[PDB]
C-alpha cells in the first residue's frame, strides 16, 4: 500500500485515540469548575467528535484551562487528520492523471 | 454481591479525625467516580464530594466548610474519607456511591453512622419480653426484646438470623444519660410459640458485639 | 449551582391511587435529571435515570417524565411499600445537587391498636432494673395517647415514649411506652396497667399484669 | 374525500381491550406520522402518541400511564391503536390525525367514541313529534324526534338525510337507568309540512342500526 494511504489510515485510528482520550481528560478537567457541562463521558465523546470536525454547535464546550487544552489538541487532531485525507485524495487524482497522460 | 461495604459505626471524641472506608467489588472502570454524601437525622443528602479511583483526583462541594479529604487504594478497590477536627455538627450518617461517569448513582453503600461525643462505647443489654401468664392468645402472639444501655447509634436488629422479617417493628432509640434504649416487637402465629423458636440478633457495630436472645414463655 | 425543589414536602394518597411527585430546577437541565428511593433506615435506591429511563428491577408502576426544570415521578397505584421519602438529583451541571425530599404518607382505613404489656425479665431484675414495657401496635390513624397507671394509681415518671414511622408493610403505626424503675420501687407495687386511647374507641384499651 | 376514517364507536367492558382502526386516503409520503389524541367530555385535548408508518416506530406521551399500543399496516394505509386494560377513565373520543412531518395536524379523523361499561349494546326507539290538534301554527312550524333508550353513547341524527340542516336543534343526551334519551328539533316553514316531507335519520354506530321515522300530522 502506498504511503498516502497507509498515512491516512494511521491517522483515523490515531483520531480515535484522540476522541477517547480527550473525552476522559475534558471530564477531569471539568469536574470541580462550578456551571461546567462537559462532565459525564457520553455527551463528552460526542462534545469531541463535534469539535474534532470543527462544527461547534455550542451546546457543549470547557470552561477551565485544562479542558481548553484538550480542546485545542482535539481541534487540531481532527483538523490535520481530515487534511491529511484531502492529501492524499490529491494524491491519488494526480497519479491518475500522469498515468491518463502517458505518464 | 453487595457492590460497596462500609463498616456501620464510628465514635470520634469532639476534635478528633477518623477515615471512613468503602470497599468495593463488582465491575470497575477507568470511567467510575465514587461519591460520598452526608445525612443528618431526619434531614436530607447532602453530596461532600468525590474521586475518580484510577486518576486520584477529588473534587469538593464548595458550599460547605470541608471536613473531608478523599483519597483511594487501587490495588485493594477501597476508596477512603478522612473527616478531621469534628464536633457534633458532624455526627450523620456517611454514604459512599458509586458512579460509571454518567451522572447517577447507580449504587450505594449501607452507610457508617458517625458519632462525635465525649461519651464511652457501652455494648447494650438485650433482654426478654415474653407476655404475662394472665395474658389471653389470640390466634397471634406479640413477643420482642429490649435493648437498653447502648453507646452510640446504631444497633441492628433481626429476628431467627433474618429468615423472620414480616410482623417486625423495631422503635427508635430514646437518648437518656448518654445512654440508648429501644425494643423489637415481632408477631407470629400463637400456635407456632414455643413449638418453633423465636430469638432476636442485635448486633452493635460500635463495640463489635453480637448477641442472641431467645424468647421463651415465663417460668 | 443548580437549585432542585420538591413542594410539598409531603405527599398523602390513598391506597392504590396514582401520585405524582413534584421536582423544579432552577435552570434547565435537559434531561439530566434522577430518582431515589429511600425507606426508614435504609439507604437510597436509584428508580429512574435521565428523567424518564427504567431501571432494571424497578416494578413497572414507577415512571417519569419531564425535561428543561420540571420534572415529575409517578407511582400507579400506590402501596404500602413505597413508603419512603423520594429525592430527585441532576447531573447536567457541576457539583450534583439533590432536591429537599418529599416523603409518601398513606391514608389507610382506621385501625385499632394491639395492645401488649411485658413485666421486667428476670435477667434485668438481677442488675437491679426493671423495665415494664408496652407495645401499641399496628393503629391508624397515628395520634394515639398512653397512660400508666400502679396500683390503680396514674404514673408518669420513668416512662418514655417512642413512634415509628408509617410502616411500609401496611401503612400502619406502633408505639412502644417503657417504664423504667429500680427492682426496690419495682418490688414494692403491685399492679401496672397501660391504658391506650385511640379514635378507634370511646373506652381505653387496657392490659394488666401483677407483680405475684 | 375524507382522508382519514375512524369506526363511529366502541363498547367495551372495565379490564378489556380493544383495537382502534383509522384508514387513510389521499396522498400518502415516508415522511407522514399518524397521531392519536383522547379527549374526555366537556375537556381538552390530549396528546396520545405518534407512529411512523413508513419505519413503523411509534413514540408515547411520557406523562400519562401507557395504555395505548401503536401500529400500522402500510398495504392497507391503515393505522392501529391497541388500549388494554381499561376503566372509566379510559371512556372517551380518541381521535387519530395526520401530520405531514412538519408540526401541524392537517387533518383529523371524525374520532371514535369508547365507552368502559359493563352494560350492554342497545339500539334506540325513535317516536315522531308532531303538534297537537289544537296547536296554532305560525309562518314556521316545529317538528322533531325522540331517540331513547340506546346504548352507549353516540347517535347521529340528521333531517331528510341531510338535505335539511338549517332550523335543526339536537340536544345532549341524558342518562337514565343505564340508558340514554335525546330528541332533535327542526323548524322548517308551516307551508311546506306535510306537502314536503320531513324525516329524521338515526345512526347508532355502536348497534350498527341506522331507522328513518317519517313527520307526518297526527291522526
Ligand atoms: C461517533 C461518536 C458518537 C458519540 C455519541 C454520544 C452520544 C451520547 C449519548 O447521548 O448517549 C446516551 C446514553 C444514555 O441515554 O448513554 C450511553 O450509555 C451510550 C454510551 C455512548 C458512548 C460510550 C461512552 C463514552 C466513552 C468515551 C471514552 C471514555 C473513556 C474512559
Ligand atoms: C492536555 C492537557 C492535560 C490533560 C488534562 C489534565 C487535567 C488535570 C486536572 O485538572
Ligand atoms: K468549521
Amino acid at each position: 500500500s502506498a504511503l498516502h494511504w497507509r498515512a491516512a489510515g494511521a491517522a483515523t485510528v490515531l483520531l480515535v485515540i484522540v476522541l477517547l482520550a480527550g473525552s476522559y481528560l475534558a471530564v477531569l478537567a471539568e469536574r470541580g469548575a462550578p456551571g461546567a457541562q462537559l462532565i459525564t463521558y457520553p455527551r463528552a465523546l460526542w462534545w469531541s467528535v463535534e469539535t474534532a470536525t470543527t462544527v461547534g454547535y455550542g451546546d457543549l464546550y470547557p470552561v477551565t484551562l485544562w479542558g481548553r487544552c484538550v480542546a485545542v489538541v482535539v481541534m487540531v487532531a481532527g483538523i490535520t487528520s481530515f487534511g491529511l485525507v484531502t492529501a492524499a485524495l490529491a494524491t491519488w487524482f494526480v497519479g491518475r492523471e500522469q498515468e491518463r497522460r502517458g505518464h | 454481591q453487595v457492590q460497596l461495604q462500609q463498616p456501620g459505626a464510628e465514635l470520634v471524641k469532639p476534635g478528633a479525625s477518623v477515615k471512613l472506608s468503602c470497599k468495593a467489588s463488582g465491575y470497575t472502570f477507568t470511567s467510575d467516580w465514587i461519591h460520598w454524601v452526608k445525612q443528618r437525622p431526619g434531614h436530607g443528602l447532602e453530596w461532600i464530594g468525590e474521586i475518580i479511583p484510577s486518576y486520584g483526583r477529588a473534587n469538593y462541594n464548595e458550599k460547605i466548610q470541608k471536613k473531608a479529604t478523599l483519597t483511594a487504594d487501587k490495588s485493594s478497590s477501597t476508596a477512603f474519607m478522612q473527616l478531621s477536627s469534628l464536633t457534633s455538627e458532624d455526627s450523620a450518617v456517611y454514604y459512599c456511591a458509586r458512579e460509571r461517569g454518567d451522572g447517577y448513582f447507580a449504587v450505594w453503600g449501607a452507610g457508617t453512622t458517625v458519632t462525635v461525643s465525649s461519651a464511652k462505647t457501652t455494648p447494650p443489654s438485650v433482654y426478654p419480653l415474653a407476655p404475662g401468664s394472665a395474658a389471653q392468645t389470640n390466634s397471634m402472639v406479640t413477643l420482642g426484646c429490649l435493648v437498653k444501655g447502648y453507646f452510640p447509634e446504631p444497633v441492628t436488629v433481626t429476628w431467627n438470623s433474618g429468615s423472620l422479617s414480616s410482623g417486625v417493628h423495631t422503635f427508635p432509640a430514646v437518648l437518656q444519660s448518654d445512654l440508648y434504649t429501644l425494643s423489637s416487637s415481632v408477631t407470629v402465629p400463637s400456635s407456632s410459640w414455643p413449638s418453633e423458636t423465636v430469638t432476636c440478633n442485635v448486633a452493635h457495630p460500635a463495640s463489635s458485639t453480637k448477641v442472641d436472645k431467645k424468647i421463651v414463655p415465663r417460668d | 449551582d443548580i437549585l432542585l425543589t420538591q413542594s410539598p414536602a409531603i405527599l398523602s394518597v390513598s391506597p392504590g391511587e396514582r401520585v405524582s411527585f413534584s421536582c423544579r430546577a432552577s435552570q434547565s437541565i435537559g434531561t439530566d435529571i434522577h430518582w431515589y428511593q429511600q425507606r426508614t433506615n435504609g439507604s437510597p435506591r436509584l428508580l429512574i435515570k435521565y428523567a424518564s429511563e427504567s431501571i432494571s428491577g424497578i416494578p413497572s408502576r414507577f415512571s417519569g417524565s419531564g425535561s428543561g426544570t420540571d420534572f415529575t415521578l409517578s407511582i400507579n397505584s400506590v402501596e404500602s411499600e413505597d413508603i419512603a421519602n423520594y429525592y430527585c438529583q441532576q447531573s447536567n451541571r457541576w457539583p450534583f445537587t439533590f432536591g429537599s425530599g418529599t416523603k409518601l404518607e398513606i391514608k389507610r382505613a382506621d385501625a385499632a391498636p394491639t395492645v401488649s404489656i411485658f413485666p421486667p425479665s428476670s435477667e434485668q431484675l438481677t442488675s437491679g432494673g426493671a423495665s415494664v414495657v408496652c407495645f401499641l401496635n399496628n393503629f391508624y390513624p397515628k395520634d394515639i395517647n398512653v397512660k400508666w397507671k400502679i396500683d390503680g394509681s396514674e404514673r408518669q415518671n420513668g416512662v418514655l415514649n417512642s413512634w415509628t414511622d408509617q410502616d411500609s408493610k401496611d401503612s400502619t403505626y406502633s408505639m412502644s411506652s417503657t417504664l423504667t424503675l429500680t427492682k426496690d420501687e419495682y418490688e414494692r407495687h403491685n399492679s401496672y396497667t397501660c391504658e391506650a386511647t385511640h379514635k378507634t374507641s370511646t373506652s381505653p384499651i387496657v392490659k394488666s399484669f401483677n407483680r405475684n
